[PDB]
């Protein structure tokens, strides 16, 4: 009766708590939300370098 | 103050431990911990049933009954494991700067790891246990009674998912992060 249902209590969680997740492992601030938005650093819309050893064509359209 | 280094002692009915900043987690946790890592060792496993059988023979000796000796060899079993692991709160020597005030050392098993076999082997030790040593005192429901009642609240409450880092300031205002 009660003594057989607390037994059958226990096993039930003792296996529960054998078959458990897969070895679960250990797992921001707004004052540094501001050094996240300073330390951003864009680059250019166009890139110039090529530019100058590439202008031969425009030089070279007849008008 | 220029680097604001100080524990809290706040008073609650329920609190848990704060979690650690980076200087204290991923800088002061480093090397092995020597207090919690000869658990998944050679003959760390075995070790308990051997203690448990010479407290049986030792209780035996006296020659008193059955009921009495179990009943007495799992509290004193229980009591002790509870006393070793789970009351006390440091580490006997100094880690790095003292990062490990306030954790135990079933916290500290397995880098707080949750779910390990060592920690499963260790919860399904006292079920077990009771489980043989009930059939001596079936017909005494108190004695019954407090079997039940030592082994769900010392050997099975604190070894849970709940009871993580879970203070309570009854017994004493307790220190957290
Ligand atoms: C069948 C039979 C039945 C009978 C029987 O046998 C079996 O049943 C048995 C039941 C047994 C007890 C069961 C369990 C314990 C606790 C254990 O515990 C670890 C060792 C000690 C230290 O533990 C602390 O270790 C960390 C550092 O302290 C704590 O860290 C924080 O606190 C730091 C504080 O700086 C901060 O840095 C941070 O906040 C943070 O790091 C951490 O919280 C805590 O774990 C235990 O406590 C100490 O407490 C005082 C120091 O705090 C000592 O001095 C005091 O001694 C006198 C009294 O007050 C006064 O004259 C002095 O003035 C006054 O100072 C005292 O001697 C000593 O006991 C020491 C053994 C003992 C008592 C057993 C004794 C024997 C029995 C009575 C048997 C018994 C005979
Ligand atoms: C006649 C008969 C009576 C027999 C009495 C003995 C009872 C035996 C049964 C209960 C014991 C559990 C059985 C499993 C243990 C197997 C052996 C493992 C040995 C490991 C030893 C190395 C561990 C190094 C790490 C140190 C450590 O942990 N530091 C702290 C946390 O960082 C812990 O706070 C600390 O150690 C525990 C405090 C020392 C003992 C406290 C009690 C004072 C003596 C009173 C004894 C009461 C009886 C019950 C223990």
């Amino acid at each position: 009766p009660y003594r057989t249902t607390v037994e059958i209590g226990l096993i039930l969680y003792g296996i529960i708590y054998y078959l458990s997740k897969p070895q679960q492992k250990k797992s921001l601030s707004p004052q540094e939300i501001d050094a996240l938005i300073e330390d951003w650093e864009p680059e250019p819309l166009v890139d110039p370098s090529a530019t100058d050893e590439q202008s031969w064509r425009v030089a070279k359209t007849p008008v | 103050p220029v680097t604001d280094h100080r524990r809290r002692r706040a008073a609650a009915v329920i609190s848990h431990v704060e979690q650690e900043t980076f200087e204290d987690e991923n800088d002061q946790q480093m090397l092995p911990n020597m207090n919690a890592t000869w658990v998944d060792q050679r003959g760390a496993w075995l070790i308990h049933i051997v203690v448990i059988v010479l407290l049986r023979l030792f209780y035996s000796l006296f020659g008193s009954t059955p009921k009495w000796t179990w009943t007495l060899t799992n509290m004193t079993y229980i009591i002790g494991f509870y006393i070793m692991f789970h009351l006390v709160k440091g580490t006997p020597f100094d880690f790095n700067g003292g990062a490990y005030d306030n954790l135990t050392m079933w916290e500290q098993i397995n880098d707080e790891t949750l779910y390990t076999p060592t920690r499963k082997f260790l919860l399904i030790v006292p079920i077990v246990l009771f489980l043989i040593s009930n059939q001596y005192y079936r017909n005494d429901m108190t004695l019954f009674l407090s079997n039940l009642a030592v082994t769900v609240l010392i050997g099975v409450v604190p070894k849970l998912g709940i009871t993580h880092r879970l203070r309570i300031s009854i017994p004493g205002i307790t220190g957290r992060a």
